[PDB]
């Protein structure tokens, strides 16, 4: 057992052993990006891969070729922290080595010269954080992994609704990774069609002619030959003894001196057994059977040299005679059978307007680009570029694999583009399914859905970046002079960097990190979407893809999906899932060899998994690991049933692997209706981080994995002991084993302190270890927000009791005791960023001066001489954060204003008041001020004080490093000097700086002292440069936008408590909005007097079948019971014996669990610290489907000395009398979600109005009035509310004249309206009148 | 026109792009006028731009 | 809210199953000659299904045929 486990150990129910512990939850995001940006000395996907495709680039056959060498990534311009404050994107410069060779004219190739131009710069490409996010403009963003249809060929249906005949249809689609689509589809008439892209439908055979196939080769390829001999006079026929199946005799069919079948008897198994066994090769026939047969090849008249019959022309009893008398012994015909081999391709040729190669190539060109004339060179080139160019087409390897896979080939890799064979083989396979042999695919199966993520999608955006630079490079290499231009002159930077900046900036897949919660971050980075580029659209599909598919078991979560307009269009990644080598979704299983269950694990992709028979998660195996029962519930080929002991090939890894990180965090999930479970893991992520990181009394076990794997916590790099612990930083003196030989030293973790999140919540780290405590590698060193002691604590649990409380929980509303708001415990800290801009207007420059017209010193108290609010000033609504004034001269005031200025003597100023002031109603403490000034404008007073202070702090920080790192390094020098010259007391008298001189006798210890010297002087110099650059960055001109001189950003720390209106919910989809905040006097209490924190409504529980919230409440009740027991014994100071005796009893409980525990923990100093951490309650773990059972809960209630009912009697705090019936009380972990009321509440009397439409508009955040849409008008129309409606869309909004006439009347105390006409309609009259239309208002 | 061209040679040459007071030196005039120039030089934006 | 979504599901599920259930009727009693083709009906089908009118041969066939046109 570890070090931050020894502190507090969660009692774990659940029997099934963990065989594989949860891997890094951010595996997907971090892995994929690492592959994209990395030197790979071969083709595997990456920047190397993208390059190698387009490169080498060569000029227009001018034999001036530009080839690609290799690429490097410059160091980040700013590091993570730096890049965020200023607002740059976190990127690295991409430097690629290019070689320009020139071939002589005319050349057996070889070069006059080649300049090997060093790494031209082509933009900066963003970099991924340590924790899987990007920074685009100082704002953390996530790139959502996408789910789209796998490249390859897929045969589909479109049954039923088509045409209202039933019949069904069958279509094939060739979907390449890049390049045009190739669609093959049937119709009711059983004609094969093709359409490129989604374009005009065309007769399918046209592509064969484009591949230089004439009519004869199409028949030869798609059809068999029925050879007709003219032997003697009039017609024999080659008979295949099989051809006659699925047909009836056409005539007197006889051969071999015996009539096998006469006219009119269908050729069945009898007739075909006879023919095949009797070897009937040749039969004599009438001249009329070829009346329908189609002649195969071309036959011309040997004498006149004229065409008798063109290939694919049907013969007639007269047509045969014309080619029979010409001496033609062979006539090849088509075998046509509408059950087995249908005359499909034959009919297609009859619909084709083309004939030769250029004939079809034109019809393809004129379809793609109608309106412009076809050409010989145009039509030929277009087709070769569509499916046969390495540049404009690629299936990739995965595309080639599924292609070969779906077609029953052997090669798993091959051509990257389609060949004449590839296209033909597909057309072949499509026909087979229509014949009844073979089945169609479905889009939904996760073996036909592929996962892309950041690493791949950036590659593609880089590839397009080059194709638009490639045109440009080829263009320059055409005319380029001799040895003057070099491969930098041609390659611009903006074109490359724009094509990649485009993606990470605005894309459906690049979004603001959902970061109010370590679960929210981790659940976002593990997310899928079938929307956006290359995926489905909400308006397209279509319920099948939204629905949960059987193949989702252990790959995609069935329960964690959004609840909105795109349900099932998102989904969330399952816990143990991983991405296949080929890019499919696989999941872990256990290899069941014969009847034993092994521990060697295998990853099976969606296609791989179907075949095998997989056992179940909850399956009892004992001793060697035989299946206990002779029959075990298992699932194999898409269904689930009971199976034999030794038929099972694999078994589920965990009881958990089907859900997501969100879903797995719900305790007693098994007991919760699936719908409400969705809402649970949906709202869990909306939990705003609390003031005091609690901890769930009722947990699942995952909370430690989510806290650590999410970056929010500070996890020990190397194991060792703590040298220094500050609320600011933590220094770890590394153990020797883990410590590297040189530079020695200590690991120093600088903590993140109070700072703004994306959702204005506060993200603050705190130290969770004390001075000189042992920590090992991979220990928890500091808690993030909403993490406690290494566990993920998204909220704070409290004492909850289910009962009606005089209606203050009517619907799902919640009733809360004052003790909660007094305890500041659901109090939540928010950080808003407010900025002031000094711009340039036509009239002049804005100044940030503190001289503000018509304001008293009351304002200028919180403002310094320069005009910026002081750090630390607690301000509320209206207080000025940054004084600002805009040039507006000669006001042209009116008489009565003029007379007023003369009576009271105000020097009517030539400057407007534009200062940044605190928004009405919100109130907090100023904790930081930043000033960004144009390069070359003089830093004002306060601005210079700040950039001086940032300097003094930065110098202190860097030197603190050196002081700790020196002493840490010198401390190692001291110990190696002691090994062969130990002068303990003699050594540390003299100045420590004067140590480097002491040497050592012949040994490696002489070479070891040598190592620490190098890295000392490097600390000495790396300090110097780290301090230097830091100093330049502060004074350097902060670069801004056009028109803007300087900007002040003020950061506020508002501390919001909790009030009626806030949305709160438990983890089981039980929402509720706190309704009244009650006095502790009025709360339900028990015979011990202890009030209850929340009073929930029992009605919310039966309807919404979330029964886990009750189990949670009871187990929570028992978990606090163990707490109350230890708290008494710890206050009794009973001594280790009485305490340890009681703790040991708790962690076993009944028998058969998985827990294990002491007495190993050092029976004193370690055992006591634990007891403390438990007195608040004993943390229990209910795994997802391995959870606790009622008996274990009731049993733990016994130990806590609490009733098994889970219910007690309560007393009304007001009347003091008993409550009839026992009520349930207990502890339920509850979240406060960030739909906090004082963010939702808006009101407006009279505000801003839109220019175009004189209509209430939000401008100063005194927001626009409520919108009164169509349906709200029918409301007033259904009442008689004629005036209420007029006023609603006249004076209250649209009537530019009426609104002021009204407001004046309102204050005069006359409630009337003088309405007139809405400007909305006034503009229509003009808008219509400005068309050719004379629209008037008639009459009177 | 001159201003777009100076930024080209100096786009890849200066790793990024020359400072607002660098092209000012390249160009013959008062060189603070670049701001004044660059302001009117922009085309207005389509009011019916989707947000 | 959301509760209704669950409600919706229950009504749908119930209706589909019910239709299926009815397609078996109840206490029937009759003869043994198949109405399609006269083949012998065994008392097993008579006692499993009260009122069976289709031999096992026809109780596939037709089912089979429907599938084919799908
Ligand atoms: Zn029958």
């Amino acid at each position: 057992y570890s070090y931050t486990e020894k502190k507090r150990i969660r009692k774990d129910f659940g029997k099934r052993p963990q065989v594989l512990d949860v891997p890094y939850l951010l595996s997907i995001q971090l892995d994929s990006f690492q592959k994209f940006i990395e030197q790979d000395p071969e083709g595997q996907y990456g920047l190397e891969a993208a390059f190698r495709s387009v490169f080498p680039i060569q000029s227009y056959s001018g034999n001036s070729e530009l080839q690609y060498v290799s690429y490097r990534l410059g160091e980040p311009v700013f590091d993570v922290q730096e890049c965020q404050i200023r607002g740059v994107t976190y990127s690295a410069p991409l430097r690629v080595k290019l070689r320009l060779v020139i071939y002589e004219r005319e050349a057996p190739e070889g070069t006059v010269k080649d300049i090997k131009e060093q790494e031209v710069y082509m933009g900066e490409i963003p970099l991924m954080t340590d924790n899987g996010t990007f920074v685009i403009n100082g704002t953390e963003r996530v790139i959502v992994s996408q789910l789209h249809r796998s490249p390859g060929v897929f045969f589909d249906s479109d049954k039923g609704k088509t045409h209202s005949s039933g019949k069904v249809l069958y279509n094939a689609r060739i979907i390449p990774y890049r390049g045009s689509w190739l669609d093959f589809e049937f119709d009711p008439k059983d004609n094969l069609f093709v359409r490129i892209d989604r374009r005009r439908k065309l007769p399918a055979t046209i592509i064969l002619r484009a591949l230089n196939y004439t009519t004869e080769q199409i028949l030869d390829l798609f059809f068999e030959k029925v050879i007709f001999e003219i032997r003697d006079n009039k017609l024999q026929m080659e008979l295949v003894p099989e051809r006659l199946r699925g047909e009836t005799a056409s005539f007197d069919i006889e051969a071999n001196g015996k009539v096998y079948v006469e006219k009119g008897r269908r050729i069945t198994a009898r007739h075909i057994r006879q023919l095949e066994k009797d070897d009937v090769k040749l039969i004599e026939v009438p001249v009329e059977y070829i009346a329908g047969k189609v002649v195969a090849k071309d036959y011309i008249d040997e004498s006149t040299g004229e065409l008798i019959c063109a290939a694919n022309m049907e013969l007639s009893l007269d047509l045969l005679a014309k080619l029979s008398q010409s001496g033609h012994k062979r006539i090849e015909t088509l075998f046509t059978n509408d059950l087995d081999h249908g005359p499909y391709i034959s009919e297609t040729l009859r619909v084709d307007p083309t004939n030769d190669r250029l004939s079809a190539l034109v019809e393809i060109y004129r379809m793609m680009r109608p309106g412009e004339p076809p050409t010989r060179e145009a039509a030929e080139s277009l087709f070769e570029n569509l499916f046969f160019s390495e540049d404009r087409y690629d299936l990739s390897a995965v595309g080639r694999m599924k292609f070969n896979r779906s077609l029953l080939r052997e090669e798993i890799e091959g051509s990257g583009i389609l060949s004449k064979d590839d296209i033909i083989d597909v057309m072949k396979k499509l026909i087979d399914i229509r014949n009844g042999k073979g089945e169609v695919d479905d889009i939904d199966h996760l073996g036909n859905r592929r996962i892309r993520s950041v690493g791949e999608m950036a590659e593609n955006q880089f590839r397009v970046g080059l194709v638009r630079v490639e045109r440009a490079v080829k263009e320059r290499l055409s005319l380029g002079d001799l040895d003057t231009l070099m491969p930098q002159d041609m390659i611009n930077a903006k074109p490359i960097s724009a094509a990649v900046k485009e993606f990470f900036g605005s894309s459906q897949l690049s979004q603001f990190m959902d970061q109010n919660n370590p679960l929210s971050e981790i659940t976002h980075k593990r997310r899928i979407s079938a929307l956006g580029p290359g995926g489905l659209t909400r308006e397209r599909a279509g319920f099948e893809v939204r629905d949960v598919h059987p193949t989702h078991y252990g790959r995609v979560c069935p329960i964690e999906t959004p609840e909105g307009p795109n349900i099932g269009l998102i989904n969330s990644l399952s816990v143990y899932a991983q991405t296949n080598e080929y890019g499919f979704l696989e999941t872990p299983y256990r290899k069941v060899t014969d009847g034993v269950v092994t521990d060697e694990i295998h990853y099976l992709s969606a296609i791989e998994e179907g075949n095998y028979v997989i056992a179940q998660a909850n399956s009892n195996l004992d001793e060697e690991g035989h299946f206990v029962e002779d029959l075990v519930t298992c699932r194999s080929k898409g269904e689930s049933s009971l199976f034999s002991r030794d038929q099972v090939d694999y078994m589920d890894v965990s009881t958990q692997q089907v859900v997501s990180v969100g879903a797995s965090l719900i305790p007693f999930l098994e007991h919760d209706d699936a719908n409400r479970a969705l809402m649970g893991a949906n709202m869990q992520r909306q939990a705003v981080p609390t003031l005091r990181a609690d901890k769930p009394l009722v947990g699942t076990g995952m909370e430690r994995a989510v806290a650590v794997d999410s970056g929010v916590t500070a996890v020990a790099k190397r194991g060792g002991v703590v040298q220094y612990v500050d609320a600011s930083r933590i220094v770890i003196k590394v153990n020797e084993d883990e410590m590297y030989p040189g530079e020695a030293g200590i690991d120093i973790y600088n903590l993140t302190k109070y700072t703004r999140s994306n959702q204005n919540t506060c993200i603050n780290q705190m130290p969770c270890v004390s001075l000189g405590e042992p920590v090992e590698r991979g220990d928890v060193l500091a808690d993030g927000p909403s993490t406690d002691l290494g566990e993920l604590a998204l909220g704070q649990n409290m004492r909850v009791a289910f009962m009606p409380w005089n209606g203050y929980n009517f619907e799902d509303s919640i009733l809360v005791s004052e003790r909660v708001v007094q305890e500041d415990r659901f109090t939540t800290i928010h950080i808003q960023e407010l900025a002031c801009v000094s711009r340039d207007t036509k009239l002049g420059p804005e100044e940030i001066t503190a001289d503000i017209p018509n304001v008293g010193e009351a304002a200028l108290s919180k403002l310094d001489e320069s005009g910026i609010v002081y750090i630390g000033a607690e301000v509320t609504g209206g207080d000025i954060l940054v004084g600002k004034v805009t040039p507006k001269g000669e006001t042209q005031l009116t008489p009565e204003e003029k007379l007023l200025r003369a009576i009271f003597g105000e020097k009517a100023s030539d400057v407007k008041d534009s200062s940044l002031r605190v928004p009405n109603g919100v109130s907090g403490t100023v904790i930081d001020v930043q000033v960004f000034t144009r390069d070359g404008v003089e830093k004002d007073k306060r601005a210079l004080e700040i950039e001086e202070m940032q300097l003094k702090q930065a110098k202190k920080d860097l030197s603190e490093e050196l002081q700790i790192l020196e002493a840490g390094l010198f401390s190692r020098i001291r110990a190696v000097l002691v090994a062969g010259g130990v002068e303990a007391e003699k050594l540390d008298k003299l100045p420590r700086d004067r140590w480097l001189e002491l040497g050592l006798t012949d040994e490696e210890k002489q070479n070891q002292l040598e190592q620490l010297a190098e890295q000392y002087d490097e600390l000495k110099h790396e300090f110097e440069k780290k301090l230097e650059a830091k100093r330049r960055k502060i004074t350097q001109g902060d670069d801004l936008a056009p028109g803007v001189l300087k900007i002040v950003k003020v950061y506020l720390a508002v501390k919001r408590r909790i009030q009626p209106g806030d949305k709160m919910a438990g983890r089981h989809g039980n929402k509720g909005v706190i309704s009244k905040i009650n006095p502790i006097e009025d709360m339900p209490y028990d015979e011990n007097g202890t009030p209850v924190d929340i009073v929930l409504n029992p009605l919310g529980v039966p309807s919404r079948m979330n029964i886990g919230q009750i189990l949670e409440t009871h187990l929570g009740m028992a978990a606090k019971g163990i707490g109350d027991k230890i708290n008494a014994m710890l206050k009794q100071q009973q001594e280790v014996a009485k305490l340890r005796e009681f703790i040991q009893r708790a962690y076993d409980l009944g028998a058969d669990v998985r827990q294990k525990v002491d007495l190993s923990t050092f029976s004193d100093e370690e055992v006591m610290r634990l007891a403390e951490n438990l007195r608040k309650g004993m943390p229990i773990a209910t795994p997802v489907f391995d959870g606790a059972k009622e008996a274990e809960i009731k049993e733990l209630l016994k130990l806590g000395d609490l009733p098994t009912s889970g219910q007690i009697r309560l007393y009304d705090g007001r009347t003091g009398e008993q409550f009839e019936r026992p009520v349930t009380v207990g502890y339920m972990y509850m979240l406060k979600l960030n739909h906090l009321v004082d963010d939702k509440m808006h009101a407006r009397s009279t505000g801003s109005y839109s220019l175009v439409t004189q209509q209430p508009l939000g401008g100063k955040a005194q927001f626009g009035g409520q919108r009164f849409g169509e349906m709200e008008v029918w409301a007033l129309e259904a009442y008689g509310a004629a005036y209420t409606l007029q006023e609603m869309l006249t004076v209250k909004s649209d009537d530019v004249n009426g609104r002021t006439k009204m407001y004046k009347n309102i204050v005069d105390g006359n409630h009337q309206m003088e309405p007139g006409m809405p400007e909305s309609f006034n503009v229509l009259l003009k808008e219509i009148r400005s068309l050719g239309i004379n629209i008037e208002l008639e009459d009177e | 026109n001159k201003l777009n061209r100076i930024s080209r040679q100096m786009l890849q040459e200066m790793g990024r792009e020359p400072t607002p007071e660098e092209l000012a030196e390249r160009m013959l005039m008062p060189e603070d006028k670049i701001r004044k120039v660059l302001k009117i030089a922009k085309e207005p934006i389509s009011m019916e731009t989707p947000i | 809210e959301a509760d209704e979504a669950y409600s919706v599901t229950e009504q749908l599920t119930m209706t589909g199953i019910n239709r299926i259930r009815q397609k078996i009727n109840a206490h029937g009693i009759p003869v043994y000659l198949c109405e399609a083709c006269g083949n012998p009906i065994p008392e097993a089908r008579r006692k499993i299904f009260p009122g069976v009118t289709l031999c096992v041969e026809c109780q596939a066939y037709q089912e089979r045929q429907r599938k084919h046109y799908a």
